[PDB]
């Protein structure tokens, strides 16, 4: 039932390296070490035998050559390149395509990863607390602005609001039904999602019937609200996401922060 | 293979009869163990609800899942590596939490069933009949037998009565729920609780959810609540050969007071709960747990305080030792309600020979 | 640090209690057979007040006479009471300007709106107020808050949502919501002027209002400057936050222990049930504060004063209190209910979750359930009542009378049904 998924793509946010056909986003040295090495090291620690890797239309054998040569791997990886992806579809269309391969509960983790955290304890929390989703938040730099806002419950630990300030209006707006239930709420500014996602089996029933997901963040975890109307047919446990806070440095790399990760390693 | 030795806290000068250690957070194990066992061991290590009765029911269901998931190898037959795999389960269960008596009778039943079925019948035809038999066995010995305890107690309890209880026994929760709903009496239920586990708190919560007149109290304050009380029900774990009541923590104290203050103690029990191992004091074989549960300062289980106590290893003799399973003295309880209806604890082993 | 003066806002939440406050004042009403002011004054004495101020206008004569009879007119008292007489019925802002014109405010003063009973020690509060005042110069007022009963699903009258700092504990927003009673509005708009100055935003609705204030000498000057502000919470706090004077701060204090302000009838009922229970550890009936009180604690939360008379073969319940000089007849059930001093009770009377004040006579064979009775009012024979049925002063209900849910009875001999005189609108009678 348990299996891990590695999500590979191509970067458009970065300035210089990625535009070349020979070099992909998966194979990039940051601190004299390859990027996908840390993903393989994590999966080896978490104890997973069934790992399947998804790939875009570009780089069909370059990822397969990187997994075989140099890299410790010692695991059977299933690399596939679907043709429905158009870049303008990113990952949700990839998720809707491959669904009969998954037998039970699945873990989604992108290729753009830097990790310095214990892996097994995140898996154990997913297994014990008995819910659909779990996400991780990590602090921004402290050594010598409008970004994004998360809401966290603290006693069971849950997630409610994750929407950014890009298309957000002049005023901060909250709904009453979503506040009256779960009355205590903590809003985070410094804490950021490092793309760690845990998922259950019962997600397979809804992905084939109703296409609603976007960018694997905006309308991925947001369908959870048992509020106001309640109209979408549920799979039978209340649809509820989770969150856990961490101190150590482990975050995403997509923008200008990639140069700061090199400064973090060399110390 | 597993983690063994190296234990928190002092070895202790007094009381060192049992193991005080074990795996909470999963690190370095065999990659063949069925995850439903791994779930139950992680459950029972820090469990708040279970107390003797429900532990075996879950253990049976986990076994039923394993047999349903069991596919016989082409080379090795059914009775080849199964019993070794089961021995690995029990050893992992032992590492997490010392087993109950009812668990032992289940294992003994299962090992009898392995010997009964010879490797000659087809695989899918075998396991289909096996799980059906286990289901019928669990129906009879637990669920139906429980219903028999219910009705036996129903005749015994008088109309409009006050009852003081203790623990988190499944049989008694259903007993009182039956009294509140089906029979409709004026039942004042008082619940007592200890420090390591808020078992009675959970029972009272569930009784409140039914809508019962509930008082909630502690061991420290009893000579005030008693001076009111009629029948006292105790959550059985095991009744031994002699007729000593091996049960949870704050049980014997209550048993003593009730014997002293006229109106006595009653105990509901299962025919699977009886053992043949005998003892006379609490020191003999105790279910010891780590003082990590006693670190917290009052109120709830998770509070996380910068309080007064914190050190155990570095402190020059500071044994904050608590026990879980105690022994009530023989004469003090009066009634036992089982599969075979009734019988005083003086009689005790009239079920073990009857089988 | 010593010398502290206090101002008490009375004549503030009148007619919020609908059938009462007709002849006698708001705060005169007893919680546990003792006036609401007495609780507040006890809180003042425990805090350490040297000078007391009171705001009386409506029924002011009865208040002044009660202070004359009080334990504080006597010379040994740590505080002296001086009453402020104002025009009849005005907002809190108008009284603030009146007091600033008179000019008695020195340094740090105290303001309490309504009557609050709390077991929380104030010495800690004063220290943390002073520590935060030494942090920065432009700092104004202090607010008290306590943790709610897990979910405030039954609490509808106080829907106040608070946005608070994790580091400095500064309030950001105040909002009222109709939500569960009236499903109409959902939206709450917040000002984004304080986003990166705070960073650690914490939004909570799970906090109970107290309306107890430690205030600086700035406050009465601001009220005179900005005379548009009528309220002290809804418009004032929000006005202070939203860049009226830049660099000015207001406190929000979190406390784990019990602190609830009285405002409504069903809130009053919960506080009273909390007082009968051992929620307020120091504030218990047995300790006796009014000096005339001679209450004694009995097991299973049963309170009895001295000279309690009771008939044989009678059952008493849980969380009950009975006054002095009280007589009870046979076949009576008293469960979760307060009965006042000098109250004569007939026979065969079943009481559950109800309320009776001082000097009340009840007729034989009557069932009273979750319903309130005021002082010097008599109940007849064969009286059946339901939940939330509040009966006014001197109301004589005659024999054979049945009243349904929420049937409020007027205290003055106007618009609502049932009055003070014999057979109250069951046959047209009443002035």
């Amino acid at each position: 039932s348990i299996q891990a998924f590695v999500f590979c793509g191509k970067g458009s946010n970065l300035a210089p390296m990625q535009h070349s056909t020979r070099l992909p986003k998966a194979l990039l040295p940051i601190g004299n070490r390859p990027m996908i090495e840390y993903v393989l090291d994590w999966c080896d620690q978490a104890d997973f035998k069934e790992i399947s890797v998804v790939a875009p239309v570009d780089e069909i054998e370059l990822i397969e050559s990187g997994l075989t040569s140099f890299l410790n791997s010692n695991h059977s990886h299933h690399l596939q390149d679907p043709k429905k992806i158009n870049f303008i579809s990113t990952g949700e269309s990839l998720q809707k395509e491959l669904l009969p391969r998954i037998n039970g509960d699945f873990v989604i983790l992108p290729c753009d990863f830097v990790t310095d955290i214990p892996p097994q304890v995140l898996v154990d929390q997913f297994r014990n607390r008995d819910d659909n989703n779990l996400a991780m938040t990590i602090y921004y730099k402290n050594s010598l602005k409008q970004q994004q806002f998360f809401t966290v419950y603290s006693e069971i630990l849950l997630d409610v609001y994750s929407q950014r300030d890009v298309t957000k209006t002049k005023y901060l707006q909250i709904r009453s039904h979503l506040l009256w239930n779960y009355p205590n709420l903590t809003v985070s500014t410094k804490l950021l999602n490092s793309f760690i996602y845990f998922c259950s089996f019962e997600l397979c029933q809804l992905l084939k019937l109703g296409p609603q997901s976007m960018s694997r963040q905006a309308s991925f975890k947001d369908p959870f609200t048992g509020n106001q109307q309640q109209q979408n047919p549920p799979t039978t446990i209340f649809i509820l996401p989770n969150e856990t806070l961490f101190i150590r440095a482990n975050n995403l790399n997509a923008y200008m922060d990639a140069n700061r990760f090199v400064l973090k390693i060399k110390s | 293979p597993g983690i063994s030795s190296v234990i928190p806290t002092v070895l202790e000068q007094s009381f060192d009869n049992s193991s005080l250690i074990s795996v909470k957070e999963l690190l370095l194990n065999k990659d063949l163990i069925h995850p439903s066992i791994l779930l139950l061991t992680s459950h029972l290590a820090h469990y708040k609800i279970v107390g003797s009765i429900p532990r075996c029911i879950a253990m049976l269901e986990v076994f039923q899942i394993v047999i349903k998931d069991y596919q016989t190898p082409k080379g090795t037959t059914l009775s080849r590596n199964l019993t070794s795999y089961l021995s690995h389960q029990i050893d992992l269960l032992k590492k997490a939490r010392p087993l109950s008596v009812t668990m032992g009778n289940a294992i003994r039943w299962l090992k009898q069933e392995i010997s009964l079925i010879d490797p000659s019948t087809p695989d899918k035809a075998a396991k289909k009949d096996l799980c059906e038999k286990i289901g019928q066995f669990a129906k009879e010995k637990i669920e139906l037998a429980d219903q028999l305890i219910i009705d036996n107690a129903s005749t015994q309890i008088e109309e409009s009565t006050t009852i003081v209880t203790y623990g988190s026994s499944k049989v008694l929760t259903e007993l009182l729920l039956h009294n509140a709903i089906s029979l409709k009496k004026n039942i004042k239920v008082i619940v007592v609780d200890s420090r390591p586990l808020f078992e009675g708190r959970k029972m009272a919560e569930t009784l409140r959810n039914a809508g019962v007149n509930v008082m909630y109290a502690l061991i420290t304050s009893l000579d005030t609540i008693f001076n009111d009380v009629d029948y006292v029900f105790l959550g059985a774990h095991s009744i031994l050969s002699n007729g000593f009541l091996y049960s949870r923590a704050g049980t014997a104290m209550l048993a003593m007071s009730a014997k002293r203050r006229n109106i006595p103690v009653l105990v509901c029990c299962e025919s699977l709960k009886f053992s043949q191992r005998v003892q006379l004091d609490s020191v003999t074989f105790n279910e010891l747990a780590d003082p990590n549960d006693l670190v917290n300062i009052d109120y709830e289980n998770p509070v996380e305080r910068r309080g007064n106590k914190g050190a155990l290893l570095n402190q020059f003799i500071k044994e904050r030792k608590f026990e879980k399973k105690k022994l009530a003295m023989e004469n003090k309880p009066k009634g036992n309600k089982i599969g075979g209806k009734k019988g005083s604890e003086g009689e005790s082993k009239d079920a073990s020979n009857e089988e | 640090e010593d010398r502290l003066q206090a101002v008490v806002l009375t004549d503030s939440y009148e007619t919020r209690f609908m059938p009462l406050t007709a002849v006698k004042p708001r705060c005169l009403l007893p919680l546990a057979n003792v006036p609401l002011i007495e609780y507040t004054l006890e809180f003042l004495a425990k805090a350490g007040v040297h000078e007391v101020f009171l705001i009386c206008s409506s029924h002011a004569n009865q208040i002044n006479d009660y202070i004359e009879n009080s334990k504080w007119n006597l010379p040994w008292s740590p505080f002296k009471i001086t009453t402020i007489m104002s025009p009849e019925a005005r907002c809190t802002g108008d009284v603030m300007r009146d007091l600033d014109n008179r000019g008695i405010i020195t340094g740090d003063f105290i303001l309490v709106s309504g009557d609050v009973l709390t077991n929380i020690d104030f010495s800690k509060m004063l220290e943390f107020h002073k520590k935060m005042h030494l942090q920065d110069k432009d700092h104004i007022s202090t607010m008290c808050l306590s943790k709610a009963s897990t979910y405030p699903k039954t609490r509808t009258i106080e829907p106040a949502a608070f946005v608070l700092d994790k580091s400095t504990s500064r309030c950001i927003y105040y909002q009222d919501l109709p939500l569960p009673s009236s499903r109409e509005k959902t939206s709450i708009q917040i000002d984004p002027e304080l986003l990166d100055n705070v960073d650690e935003f914490v939004i909570r609705n799970d906090l109970i209002d107290c309306r107890i204030d430690i205030c600086t000498s700035h406050v009465p000057l601001i009220f005179q400057e900005n005379f548009d502000y009528q309220s002290l919470r809804t418009d004032f706090v929000k006005g202070v936050i939203s860049s009226d004077i830049l660099g000015k701060h207001i406190y929000a204090y979190l406390t784990d222990e019990y602190a609830v302000r009285v405002e409504s009838w069903q809130t009053y009922d919960t506080i009273s049930q909390d007082f009968l229970g051992r929620w307020c550890y120091p504030l218990v009936l047995d300790s006796n504060i009014q000096d005339d009180q001679t209450y004694s604690y009995e097991s299973r939360h049963i309170y009895k004063e001295k000279d309690v008379v009771l008939a044989q073969s009678c059952k008493i319940g849980k969380c009950t209190a009975i006054g002095s000089g009280t007589k009870i007849g046979e076949g009576t059930k008293i469960e979760n209910s307060v009965i006042g001093r000098n109250c004569q009770i007939g026979e065969n009377i079943r009481i559950k979750n109800s309320f009776i004040w001082d000097d009340c006579i009840i007729g034989n064979n009557s069932i009273i359930d979750h319903s309130l009775i005021a002082s010097n009012a008599t109940l007849g024979s064969n009286v059946r009542l339901n939940d939330g049925c509040i009966i006014g002063f001197n109301v004589k209900i005659d024999d054979n009378m049945d009243l349904d849910r929420n049937t409020k009875i007027s205290a003055s001999p106007q618009d609502l049904d049932d009055q003070t005189l014999a057979v109250s609108i069951v046959g047209d009678k009443g002035v």
